[PDB]
DNA sequence: CTAACCGTAGACCTA
DNA sequence: TGTACAGTGACAAATTATCTGTCGTCGGTG
DNA sequence: CACCGACGACAGATAATTTGTCACTGTACAGGCCCTAGGTCTACGGTTAG
DNA sequence: CTAACCGTAGACCTA
DNA sequence: TGTACAGTGACAAATTATCTGTCGTCGGTG
DNA sequence: CACCGACGACAGATAATTTGTCACTGTACAGGCCCTAGGTCTACGGTTAG
């Protein structure tokens, strides 16, 4: 009956080929869209590998609750304005509804891909129906759809307002921001990591650094982190049946460019493929064969 | 700099609580609401008032509000604050110095001052255990915290002196040192010789081996030099060494970064790293430079603990068989080492990075060709004595011997500098100063 | 001797099961059983089939049929025979003798061997680990088992000889052995000597300590005839040792049960053997004899490890302080392990059994009051020699000197027997044979 | 409506004060019976110092279900004739009903004490309402009650038969004899035991030796025995899931009488305050101090 | 020229 | 940011003994 | 002869088990046990007596 | 008586 | 059946911070 | 004024936490690291020249 009483979510199987950076071919995405029902306005989404089964989700409607704020690079025009939650949010079938539970709406067990499909996706490299594309470069695409697209079209319901302006005219009230830290139950997360003298960690090959981390050295933490940029990663101690946060720790020895973590996991294993390709035809398995009959 | 608890996965009963709470938590006609209570009360089966606290406290806490609050005197301890302190005092000053104490020695000692204090109820020896468990603990972290080394491609080492030293290409900085081989050899008649000593030089760039010696001489500037010839010199082996491939590394250090024992910081070397052109430095700890020494337990794990007459790696695990089972000679070991070195070891991956093997690494790094050192040209290796006086007839006083040739008693009561090979003094190299250049004069004749 | 497996508790599903069983199990009218079928599927919902072979597997099996089969092909590789078998064959000529074989390396040797059959296919290096597995565990229980001992009030000792001898009273046997000090000392002056050799004589039957002696001299018969002189005389120490009791043991065994180092076959010890009355046996194995050694370990826990300049019991533990903290002397040390003694471990009760301290368990098996020994009578732990001849004039030989005294004279051309101190020869105690006793002389002076 | 039709078990705290071995006070055991109801026969009994909760019972059934066999020490003139499993079972309130289904009859949940009372309890040494009695003394007196007096008695709701032969006239057919493997799901267990060299296992400061159980030294094992007389015990080996029989060892050391369970932990008992008496008056406390004292 | 004899020293074993 | 190889959790893919239906047949019962 | 329970021949689906892959972490490299102090047992150049 | 000078040896430090 | 002390699971008893009622009081609402 | 929700003063019951007790088991006792091979640096009885 107004703007942002109730959610609803969305997820299907994306048919366009991605390639990774190192020209490999990689199998289709997944992508999952957060809407508010009543002007049919995209809140957030998620495109990534992963099936919409448990996860993903969780960390679209994060995207949906938090403030959009994003960087020149995806060629915006116009302002993402959404945040904040919904009375009811309604997703595809228990810690779903923890999240609601905590943060406050109520969570509900239960279509904007028929125009990807005929505005965006049908058209670009890669449709499975030779040519590229990267993950990076689809979600900037897709984006820039969304905000300065989908959102800014005046729908056949409606003929006056665009679907963000009939958002907005909706809104029965400010809705006000929720600081960020009190979204860290949907953050994907690591069980367990030693922190190393000095205050650092590893994952996914690179180094982290702490800020106050040095006092623990010898002791177990585990971690959380957004998938689409682990440049920065959320530190908590274990206490009895809680995650306390603990610091922040930042990547070293990479490039400025923020970092995802698919782009992480391509890199370390284009370095082990390398690795088993060397090998000893003849050099290793000789010596030791030598070795035990001389020592015969 | 603060907040955010973010509560654990939460149990069944706090499960059912949530449900509850989520009917309650929603305003509606006052009655109806007050039906809820009372349907909330049943579904918990508690009582009309309890319902208002949990709600209220998840109004709160959330989801922490649902999990079960500890008892807030966890970790405190009920014995009094004179006997908790006590026990903790005694017990570092149990450990200090080179005694050690036992937590039962402590017990002990608490129920003696409590005789001494006339205190029926002093804590148990069990309670001790507990007191003190979280300082025998820690402990156990501390010993065992794992560096975190170098990331890659950027490398430095320090000095004594406090200098950072950055390793920028192949032949930069190499380095030294000396190990045991755990092998008992055998001589051609079966008679055991004690354990050879083995020597490496290493480039710090590539960690590929630049050059090894091993046999029976203790360490010395002798062992060393010798040690740095085979480094510095193009390599050669013949057939029966079974080779695939040639070791093909020579060159010549800018920095020698090694050790600070005797046999680095002897004149010998001075004078070798003056007419080379390089120079030394001394490691601050033997955890500053990991690079030289860790290979010798790849040694140990790929090569020598699957020859016989190998003597484990202590004292503590040296097989009772050790003394008995060796048959290996000094030649025959050396062969060995030598295959190893070169078709296997010198061939796998950088450790740090890549696909370079270890000896691309070291050639693709190295900036120019190198140019071989004549052979000849490493007479410099042999040591130099500042002064004798050459004697009136020409001869010259040595190590209880008297020299003499060409030239010299023209030169009678000059000072003379002498060159000559520690292990065969049949003959010397005589020079004089010349406007401070060192001039060769003579060759001289025991 | 077979049968009755019991199983284990059930699961959730198969309660469920069980009370569908305990409905179908009863015959009832075989339209009614029908329904009760019908019934039982429901409760499942599986199918009107599957519950006539959950009851008739039942049936045989009872509570065991309602658990979950297993897979019953665990344990089993999937890979060829052939590899399994050179795997474990590789292995155990990998490890035989004194070298060492770790599983990678035997994971490399199948991949050599794979090569040379041109098989596609050999087990993975995580394959090889898991093909181990067994054999690499068992021995970690066999090496670790750990003994039932004795239960107490009777025992008896096995001799190298495969004799079986009892113990049955105080003063039946005793033992003695060797050790070293964990404890480096200083003289006066704060100069630090080597740790010190600990001799002890233990009593068999009680445990309980006999006598001690600790200094510097290294394991002989010389030294093993001090230590029983100080466990057979009666015991007396002075104010400045601050004892509480008397330490009161003393008298003779009957047999010297000790290890079989040359220190103990000596003919020296033969000689106190004969001339005391009791006879010597040796251990069979170290683990033969652990009443003996054992206390060793109590006084490292007890009381060495709590003095400044203690080392460890191994190289590996030695603590890096240990050279520099010593401050102790070997007067200062002796009095302290005598106070320990006395008024502490021979004061505790026995291990084995009952509310006898140490020295009661002593006290009360003793079968008779002990007769001193007199102290001069000790003189036959002197050594003898069992020759030199009297030569004209009345002079013997002996260790490059001469001695002479009353008698001797009229005696040259005999040869007589030297009964001497080995610390002090200043004069010797001569003895000849009449009708093969050993009788007295003479005592002759340098 | 016939012997063994019906079996029902009954409890109480039996208010006789025992006395230990050493003379020292022990507080009141519990007994627990097992009846028939057809004829109201006594099938078997239980006492001891536990509660009849969860345990007991289950040893007072198999007591109930296997041949009897009592020794010349219980001066019996009567036998005690009495086997085999009944169609139903009362309890008084899941184990229970596992029981009854490995074995073969219905569990269900739900007077003797009045004559034990009147022709026992009240009349011996140590009533409760200066004189001792043992446990084993006890059990002996009771049984002797039991198997010649309660059970030979003829019933005024009978007359004509007495309660052991009235159940003997009801039986519909020959009881056969289960073997007695079949009854270890009752037996009393600890968790875990090592294989000490040589075959052997400490319980209760006892040890024992086992049959073939030597090729086992230093694999973990567990045990079960019957409280009345532990000179035997039952080895299991732990399978996923299942105990299997592995094998039988007998005590040694002790006393050739048959030992029970409460008797050993009595003698044990009766040493550690041995111990505890003699302890260190001046003596150890001296030492220690002036240890330190001449240090500094 | 030839035979007998105590003190050093070497081979070997063990804790 | 001391160092690099042997050993180890966490998870995906291939193979297979075993459980589940559907139906047919034999035996007991009405 | 018709209906229901028990058993089997057969095919198909399914979790259990094994095998292979990948990222994160514990621990030795840092001069170091073959040497030493007894005893038995015996050989022996030199010395001395016949 | 007096002064100058290479080979042994001792004190000390380190791997 | 090698040996005997330091360290460790499994459980009972004492102390206490915290949860639960029952009732009283204040505030909002009909 | 009357009814219901929220808050509190208060007492009483209750599991959580700590402390103390008892039986079963791992592991060192078993001759053993202060010694050794270099180098620098310097003192020096003896020897030789004035
Ligand atoms: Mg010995
Ligand atoms: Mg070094």
């Amino acid at each position: 009956d107004y703007s942002n009483h109730v959610w609803q979510c969305d997820h299907t199987r994306v048919d366009v080929l991605l390639v990774d950076q190192h020209g490999e071919i990689l199998s289709r995405p997944w992508l999952t869209t957060v809407i508010d029902t009543y002007s049919r306005c995209i809140m957030g989404i998620n495109l990534g590998f992963d099936a919409p089964s448990s996860g993903v989700v969780a960390l679209a409607l994060r995207h949906a609750i938090l403030p959009k704020r994003y960087g020149s690079e995806y060629k915006l025009h116009c302002e993402w304005g959404t945040y904040g939650k919904p009375e009811h949010f309604y997703t595809d079938g228990n810690h779903l509804s923890q999240i609601g539970a905590q943060l406050g709406f109520v969570c509900h067990l239960r279509r904007p891909f028929k125009t990807l499909n005929d505005q965006l996706f049908s058209t670009l490299p890669g449709y499975t129906g030779d040519a590229r594309l990267t993950l990076r470069e689809l979600e900037q695409l897709l984006v820039r759809y969304i905000v300065d697209r989908y959102n800014q079209s005046i729908d056949a319901r409606m003929g006056d307002q665009t679907r963000f302006e009939r958002w907005e005219a909706g809104l029965p009230t400010v809705p006000v921001p929720i600081p960020e830290r009190d979204l860290d139950i949907c953050l994907m997360k690591q069980s367990r990591r030693t922190v190393q003298r000095g205050g650092c960690l590893q994952f996914q090959n690179l180094m982290y650094r702490g800020e106050y981390l040095a006092g623990y050295a010898g002791e177990t933490v585990n971690l959380r982190f957004d998938p689409r940029d682990i440049t920065t990663i959320l530190v908590y101690r274990q206490e009895n049946n809680q995650e306390v946060f603990l610091t922040r720790a930042h990547a070293q020895g990479l490039e400025t460019e923020q970092l995802a973590l698919d782009e992480a996991e391509a890199a370390s294993r284009r370095l082990r493929t390398a690795g088993k390709t060397i090998s000893n035809q003849s050099l290793l398995q000789e010596v030791v064969d030598r070795d035990a009959l001389v020592a015969t | 700099l603060e907040k955010n608890v973010i509560a654990t996965q939460l149990s069944e009963e706090a499960q059912v609580k949530l449900e509850v709470i989520q009917s309650l938590l929603e305003p509606c006609d006052r009655t109806t609401y007050g039906q809820k209570l009372r349907e909330a009360a049943e579904k918990l089966n508690v009582s009309l008032r309890t319902v208002q606290r949990l709600v209220k406290n998840w109004e709160q806490d959330g989801l922490v509000g649902l999990t079960q609050t500890s008892r807030a005197d966890k970790g405190k301890h009920r014995i009094g604050e004179f006997w908790e302190n006590f026990i903790t005092k005694t017990y570092k000053e149990g450990n200090k110095g080179s005694k050690r104490m036992t937590p039962k020695q402590v017990a002990l000692r608490v129920e003696a001052k409590a005789r001494e204090l006339k205190d029926s109820k002093p804590p148990n020896y069990k309670t001790v255990l507990r007191v003190l468990a979280p300082i025998l603990e820690k402990q156990q972290k501390a010993k065992s915290i794992r560096s975190p080394g170098w990331r890659g491609t950027t490398l430095s080492v320090k000095t004594r002196e406090g200098k950072d030293l950055s390793v920028d290409y192949s032949n930069h900085v190499w380095q030294c040192d000396h190990t045991r081989v755990d092998v008992l050899l055998v001589d051609q008649h079966g008679e055991i010789l004690s354990r050879p000593w083995l020597t490496t030089v290493i480039d710090t760039y590539s960690r590929c081996i630049m050059g090894i010696n091993l046999g029976f001489d203790a360490p010395s500037s002798g062992v060393v030099a010798l040690a740095l010839r085979h480094a510095i010199l193009p390599k050669r082996y013949g057939s029966e060494y079974k080779l695939h491939c040639e070791w093909g590394t020579y060159g010549k250090p800018e920095h020698f970064y090694t050790d600070g024992g005797k046999d680095f910081r002897s004149n010998h070397l001075s004078q070798i790293g003056a007419q080379l052109g390089f120079v030394c430095h001394l490691r601050d700890r033997p955890s500053e430079g990991g690079v030289v020494e860790r290979p010798f337990k790849t040694l140990n794990d790929q090569l020598f603990s699957t020859l016989p007459g190998y003597t484990g790696s202590n004292v503590q695990e040296r097989p009772e068989d050790a003394e008995k089972d060796a048959r290996l000679t000094l030649r025959e070991l050396e062969q060995l080492l030598v295959r190893y070195i070169v078709d296997r070891y010198n061939q796998s991956i950088d450790a740090r990075m890549g696909d370079q093997t270890r000896f691309e690494r070291w050639e693709a790094g190295l900036p120019t060709v190198p140019v071989p050192i004549p052979e000849r040209d490493l007479d410099i290796c042999l040591m130099k004595q500042s002064r004798r006086t050459v004697q009136r007839g020409g001869c010259l006083q040595f190590q209880n011997l008297m020299y003499r040739g060409e030239y010299l008693a023209g030169y009678a009561g000059e000072t003379v500098n002498l060159r000559f090979d520690p292990r065969d003094i049949t003959t010397i190299l005589v020079y004089r100063q010349e406007n401070n250049q060192e001039v060769f004069l003579t060759r001289a004749h025991a």
